[PDB]
């Protein structure tokens, strides 16, 4: 995954730390995320809803 | 660092370092109340004597 030109280390993204453009290969056309995923990420509390 | 893409409608934004989330949780709560009252009260007499 490291020069993926995707952040795969979450908060850091220190795969992609001091590296080059000629490395970086074109992973995906594109990197928007269906328009509120991240949402589905969430935790939730059961009895306060 | 940081970098991951985040989205807000079209427009992407660049999270900092300390924030874990912001994120769009849009919601709304309206509320009306209208209390109207109205009291009336009349008192009348005629009296007469001759
Ligand atoms: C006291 O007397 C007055 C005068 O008659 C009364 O008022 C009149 O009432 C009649 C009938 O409703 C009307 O045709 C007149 O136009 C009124 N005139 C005036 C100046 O108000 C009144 O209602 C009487 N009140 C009581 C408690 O008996």
């Amino acid at each position: 995954l490291v020069c993926n030109g995707d952040s795969d280390c979450d908060e850091d993204s220190a795969d992609e730390d001091r590296c080059e453009d000629s490395e970086r290969r074109p992973s995906c056309d594109i990197d928007k995320p269906p328009p509120n995923i991240e949402l589905t990420g969430n935790g939730y509390n059961e009895l306060t809803g | 660092g940081g970098c991951s893409p985040h989205y807000i409608l079209n427009t992407r934004f660049r999270k900092p370092y300390n924030v874990e989330s912001y994120t769009p949780q849009t919601q709304g709560k309206y509320e009306f109340i209208l209390k109207e009252y109205e009291s009336y009260s009349d008192f009348e007499r005629n009296v007469t004597e001759k």
